[PDB]
């Protein structure tokens, strides 16, 4: 039980920026991350992963 | 300990005799890989090959049919519990 | 000598009009796999539907306006409802029909005149609204 | 190699990043004629002269020729050490040396003077090598033409050379925008296929 979510929450995690950068370039949270502004890929996977 | 995941949708195409049965720490049977083995996935369009590194677990069977980003195979204190 | 020299799919692919991911045509089907029989425990289709509380499809923008698009034609989908790469691709490309969409109406206001344009809004003009009719007026 | 050091007043030195390459040079005002049947390729500012490799006939007779490079630019980044170090540098690193031979070995100055595409002489540095080019021609006429309407385009890394009519010219937005799209579109197909809805999946 630990290990099946662990692995399936750090997946999301490595795909969350792919998917921004394909489908979403200018999306505001992508864009509040990718250019270093405020918040990380952590930050963002608690919100959206 | 990173985990390999299909590719893609398809059949799970490998040589069940080149590997060694063994039981992962979540109590499934596997197959244990020492070796370079190739294992083929029959997509819907193409023929697909995955290479699985040596010292790794297979968790998959030949002839199984696997979806994407489905794990197929990983690679590689004292606590008292109570029932 | 011999340097010089005196000289549905696969269509709509190179230009990018809209088709199948995967030819129909050069596609094969995934033969027969496991039945059950042959299968480890842990391999094996549960033998009832499982309640998960994520059997619905999540609902969003993008699916309501793909459908939209696809009942107006300006795109069509591999089925009645779209997928979640169709989805995904339209969230990508979603600027460029909305573009179009502006542009046709920019041009049906170019077209049929700002009286006949405008009175979509005003339901209690009664008049005839056309070019013609406003010339005779 | 050979066992002798040439005299560089009477051949062309044309410098590439990896080779100098020297081509005899009969003497002439304009200094366009080329004689290919003595050829030398030394390391870039070096007097050890080696025969170079040809992948094709050469000609035997004088030919009036124009010389173009072909490379890319290095804009980078030095450190910066000393003061007033400078922020930016930026040098041509020619890789290819096109020689398009002029039309009846007309001069420059000839107000009849055209281009013979059908006759160019590539070459190479990094291989250190000389080769004629590929030409393909599309223009009606094919021997006999009006060689004032014809256009030659250059792909695939000096590779690919087409005769097209001046007409049909391309707009550099159009190539920009060509290899734009089809470069997204198989990175968007490679994102994409990684989805297990992908072969149910329509492209719009």
């Amino acid at each position: 039980s630990i290990e099946i979510w662990y692995a399936t929450s750090e997946y999301l995690r490595q795909e969350m920026n792919p998917n921004f950068r394909m489908t979403d370039p200018f999306n505001p949270v992508h864009m509040m991350s990718f250019s270093g502004a405020r918040g990380n890929a952590s930050q963002v996977h608690q919100l959206v992963g | 300990a990173e985990h390999v995941r299909a590719p893609y949708n398809g059949k799970i195409k490998f040589n069940e005799d080149l590997v060694h049965p063994t039981r992962t720490r979540h109590g499934h049977p596997a197959f244990l890989c020492y070796i370079d083995l190739s294992v083929i996935i029959e997509s819907e369009d193409i023929i697909h090959s995955v290479t699985i590194p040596p010292k790794s677990f297979l968790l998959v069977q030949n002839d199984q049919y696997v979806e994407s980003e489905q794990v197929i195979a990983e690679i590689r204190e004292r606590v008292r519990k109570y029932i | 000598n011999g340097f010089v020299v005196y000289n549905g799919f696969e269509l709509d692919k190179k230009l990018g009009r809209p088709h199948p991911f995967i030819d129909p045509t050069k596609k094969k089907q995934i033969e027969t796999t496991l039945t059950s029989d042959e299968s480890w425990w842990n391999w094996r289709k549960p033998e009832k539907e499982q309640w998960s509380r994520w059997q619905r499809r999540r609902p969003d923008v993008e699916t309501v306006f793909l459908k939209a698009m696809a009942e107006t034609g300006q795109v069509k989908l591999y089925g009645k409802e779209p997928t979640l790469t169709e989805t995904s691709l339209y969230r990508a490309r979603r600027h460029l029909f909305k573009e179009e969409r502006l542009q046709a109406e920019r041009e049906r206001l170019a077209k049929e005149g700002p009286m006949a344009f405008y009175s979509e809004w005003v339901k209690a003009w009664k008049r005839d609204t056309s070019r013609e009719a406003v010339q005779k007026h | 190699v050979v066992d002798y050091r040439i005299n560089e007043d009477e051949f062309h030195k044309i410098s590439l990043l990896d080779c100098d390459f020297f081509i005899r040079k009969p003497p002439d005002p304009d200094n366009d004629v080329y004689d290919f049947r003595e050829m030398y390729v030394t390391p870039p500012d070096t007097d050890i002269y080696s025969v170079p490799r040809v992948l094709a006939p050469m000609p035997q007779k004088y030919i009036r020729c124009a010389m173009s490079d072909y490379g890319c630019y290095d804009v980078t980044e030095p450190p910066i050490d000393a003061p007033r170090d400078p922020l930016y540098k930026s040098e041509r690193e020619i890789s290819k040396v096109f020689l398009t031979k002029h039309y009846r070995n007309r001069r420059l100055n000839d107000p009849e003077f055209v281009l013979d595409f059908e006759e160019i002489y590539v070459i190479d540095s990094k291989t250190k090598s000389i080769t004629r080019a590929r030409v393909l021609v599309t223009v009606p006429g094919g021997r006999k033409r009006d060689r004032k309407d014809d256009l030659l385009v250059i792909r695939d890394n000096g590779n690919s050379f087409k005769i097209i009519h001046v007409g049909e010219r391309d707009d550099p937005t159009t190539v920009i925008e060509r290899e734009e799209w089809t470069k997204t579109r198989e990175d968007m197909e490679k994102h994409l296929r990684k989805l297990r809805d992908f072969s149910v999946s329509n492209w719009f």
